[PDB]
RNA sequence: CCUCGUUGGAUCAGGACAUCCCAAUGGUGUAGAAGCUAUUAAUGGUUCGUUUGCAACGAUUAAAGUCCUACGUGAUCUGAGUUCAGACCGGAGCAAUCCAGGUCGGUUUCUAUCUAUUUACGAUUUCUCCCAGUACGAAAGGACAAGAGAAAUAGAGCCACCUUACAAAUAAGCGCUCUCAACUUAAUUUAUGAAUAAAAUCUAAAUAAAAUAUAUACGUACACCCUCUAACCUAGAGAAGGUUA
RNA sequence: CUCUUAUCUUUAAUCAGUGAAAUUGACCUUUCAGUGAAGAGGCUGAAAUAUAAUAAUAAGACGAGAAGACCCUAUGGAGCUUA
């Protein structure tokens, strides 16, 4: 459950998410009518003095049975047009992104591993 | 998915037309039991992808194609060059 | 070293705390009893940060621009700058240092000369001259008052002076400054701007200490400082802090200085398996100290406006 | 329909009627002329 | 004559309509889509932060309405001011002191006597899809209505799972489930038709209809008639209530 | 804090013993609109209405207490300073 001011991990190969500038990116906004962000929910990110959109692909909060609970809050950086900023994702991504309402096919194309 | 399809297009106008054309044909061509398909990426000007049940087609302009190189990722499952460049880390104390 | 510093979405400096608002209109009322107005601005940013509001609100009376903090700047250009100022409309200007009380004698003769040419109307018969000092915070407005007070009245410090922006809060009562001309100075809180024009204009002011580094980011300010310091060729930060060949990456240079100062933090890093607290070199403390040495002047004489607005 | 304090005919074809407790001028040629009291 | 004359927040809200959003319409310099303007309607809703004396700013939203209720509301709470005993600066005074000038510090308590009040309802909005990239339009662009699925919030419940506890047989949400009908009516639009010789006219003429938000005609729930030594209870402060091979 | 929850103790509540305080013109002590001093349980006009306890809430009774606050008055004081 990502909220405002939560520290999140950029699970991507994009330059902005690299370990330099150790300060973790923090959530500024959750694009939901509730402010709670779950898997598949977009958020606005404070990263390296920039404001960038990100998509939640994993979090530590328990979900419904038969679904993966991760050890970190993961996100992928998204361009304003909606194209992913990074070109590869190596960490496992839950398969539930496929069905839920939204535009997630672009991200799934980038990720080899699904869990 | 069972199949993965990538298609280049000259301009954003061309990408929209073919995406609409295929969607129109899909609804016309049976799919009575199968549900409808959303068109993704209309906000973007260079990459459109439609996720049919058994097939996913990603349409993009030339320049976008080389940048992402989707074909290499799915052809070489885990031996992709960009995926290989990424590395794992551990974090002990500085001193 | 990187040719161009990129922003592409960095926020501009945001300001106007309440005290700058309730004070801003108390200045306007005081214009009734004021015979002249002094603009104080740091001599490293002759054109960047000047608050547009002052000219519009109070432009009728005679005007002199004071460029304080001239010592910790490179004024080789001067002449070209002075010509540029005249084109803008800045008829009267002179560089001042308040810690060393340099060129602070020339102000009073010039200030009196301007009042002569002008008119006084309601106050025409008064022999007591009152004038106002205004500017962006942390430019030495309060210092100028004390420095004049001791160069003419020879009594000392009358306005509290501090090393942080926003020490003087409100337009206070009159303070005696001179005796023979008998000029009186009114002290006003620093007022920065509602809008800072370009974000670079806001960086240039952050480096000068006008902006409280905590609402712009110490790290971002540090990167701009390194970016400007390398372009100007003033590689004086590689001797104060041993950096060998020098560098263009802020993370690398901040690493070395943190090592030189033996500073460490326990920082929560976010990894795949969870959260772990790891001892780390103090990048933030390094940035704060690195900016301080620049502000003291030991990192070299810098004129920020040299590149964009050479004129 | 503009509701006006005083209603005035605006053209030849304008005509006047008493509908639902109020006076109306209705014009077939120009709907702009429709008015209510 | 130079000067200078209580209100924030929290909690819970009651009400007005001069309507911000949701709904029904007229007009257009309304092709479509965006807009502008008017009428009717008070239905439920009307966010989270940064700066902190409020005034701008950031990100959202269907929308972030305008007001009344002695700042609506301190015998519910809390900040600043009113504003003092200490102390400093700047100015005034020979001084004591002073300033509708700065700043730092700074203790109002209340056990409820009375009125009043403390046990049910029939849901709102957004997004995607379909219609359909169709109608319209030279293109650009780009919809109605009808239909389907998702969420959010609100209300009402619940414990198979998950989660946090009692390292108790339970309670909770961060978990799960359920939410609906409109007799009758306003702006407005049609049909028949006189006053008014018409192949006129929607009618504060006789008439037939359609058409917001409301609501209770209409339904759900409740009903039973009362053993009680005592014990036990998923019922409970007491009392009441339920159970007893 | 979002956003609150569980458990234990104190208190609470029932039983037994002991037993204060401020307060109190009298009261058989209602709602709405009007009137009126910004004002009404008690007046005017409508309305509502078997009688009494127990436990809770704090809108009202300009709720109850203090040597509080502000201003004005007295040919009332007192401390302080002087020219
Ligand atoms: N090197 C140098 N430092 C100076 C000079 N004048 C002032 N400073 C420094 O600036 C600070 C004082 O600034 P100050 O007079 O308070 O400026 P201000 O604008 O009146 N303050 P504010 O922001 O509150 O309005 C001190 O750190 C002082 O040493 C100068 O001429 N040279
Ligand atoms: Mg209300
Ligand atoms: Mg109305
Ligand atoms: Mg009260
Ligand atoms: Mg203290
Ligand atoms: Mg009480
Ligand atoms: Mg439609
Ligand atoms: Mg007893
Ligand atoms: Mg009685
Ligand atoms: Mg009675
Ligand atoms: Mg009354
Ligand atoms: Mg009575
Ligand atoms: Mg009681
Ligand atoms: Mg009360
Ligand atoms: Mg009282
Ligand atoms: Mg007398
Ligand atoms: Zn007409």
């Amino acid at each position: 459950a990502v909220q405002k001011m939560t520290r999140v991990r950029v699970v991507d190969n994009s330059a902005l998410g690299s370990t330099p500038y150790h300060r973790p990116p923090r959530c500024i906004h959750v694009y939901n009518k509730s402010g709670v962000g779950k898997v598949g929910d977009q958020i606005l990110l404070a990263i390296r003095g920039q404001k960038k959109k990100a998509l939640i692909v994993g979090h530590r909060m328990p979900g419904s049975r038969m679904t993966p609970k991760f050890d970190s809050n993961n996100v992928v950086l998204i361009e304003d047009n909606g194209n992913p900023v990074g070109t590869r994702i190596k960490i496992p991504i839950p398969t539930s992104l496929r069905r839920r309402e939204g535009e997630y096919s672009k991200v799934l194309a980038i990720a080899q591993n699904f869990v | 998915t069972d199949y993965f399809v990538i298609g280049s297009g000259t301009s954003t106008r061309h990408l929209h037309a073919m995406v609409h054309y295929l969607v129109k044909m899909y609804k016309h061509l049976k799919c009575r039991s199968d549900p409808y398909v959303k068109i993704e990426g209309k906000d973007a000007d260079d990459w459109l992808c439609v996720d049919f049940g058994s097939m996913v087609i990603h349409l993009m302009l030339p320049e976008t194609r080389e940048t992402y190189e989707l074909e290499k990722l799915w052809t070489l499952r885990s031996f992709d060059d960009q995926l290989a460049q990424i590395a794992a880390e551990t974090l002990p104390e500085d001193f | 070293w990187r040719e161009c510093f990129p922003l592409q979405g960095h926020d501009v400096a945001r300001w106007f705390p309440g005290h700058m608002a309730k004070g801003l209109k108390k200045m306007q009322s005081s214009l009734k009893s004021v015979d002249c107005v002094i603009e104080v601005h740091d001599a490293r940013i002759p054109f960047s940060g000047r608050n547009p509001l002052f000219q519009e609100l109070l432009g009728l009376k005679p005007h002199l621009l004071v460029l304080n903090k001239m010592d910790l700047a490179d004024l080789t250009e001067q002449q070209k700058i002075v010509q540029r100022l005249e084109e803008k409309g800045l008829s009267n200007v002179l560089f001042t240092n308040c810690v060393k009380d340099e060129n602070i004698k020339q102000i009073v003769p010039k200030v009196m000369e301007l009042i002569r040419c002008s008119y006084r109307y309601h106050r025409a018969e008064t022999p007591e001259y009152c004038i106002m000092v205004v500017g962006v915070p942390n430019v030495g407005k309060s210092s100028l008052i004390n420095s004049l007070r001791r160069q003419h009245l020879r009594t000392g410090k009358a306005a509290r002076v501090g090393g942080e922006p926003g020490i003087t809060r409100a337009v206070t009562s009159r303070i005696q400054v001179c005796e023979r001309p008998l000029v009186f100075l009114l002290d006003t809180p620093g007022v920065l701007a509602p809008r800072i024009e370009s974000v670079e204009t806001g960086l240039k002011l952050a480096l000068c200490g006008t902006v409280l580094d905590h609402l712009v980011g110490e790290e971002t300010m540090a990167d701009y400082l390194l970016y400007t310091l390398n372009r100007h060729g003033l590689f004086g930060y590689v001797q104060h802090y041993a950096l060998a060949s020098a560098c263009d990456q802020i993370e690398w240079v901040l690493k070395n200085v943190a090592i030189k100062l033996r500073k460490t933090r326990k920082v929560k890093v976010l990894t795949g398996t969870g959260n772990v607290n790891v001892i780390q070199p103090d990048y933030a403390m390094a940035a704060r100290d690195f900016l301080r040495t620049f502000r003291s002047g030991l990192l070299g004489q810098v004129m920020l406006d040299r590149d964009i607005i050479p004129a | 329909f503009k509701t006006k304090g005083v209603i005035k005919k605006r053209c030849k074809d304008c005509y006047k009627v008493k509908r639902r407790g109020r006076w109306f001028i209705l014009c077939k040629t120009n709907p702009k002329h429709k008015q209510r009291q």
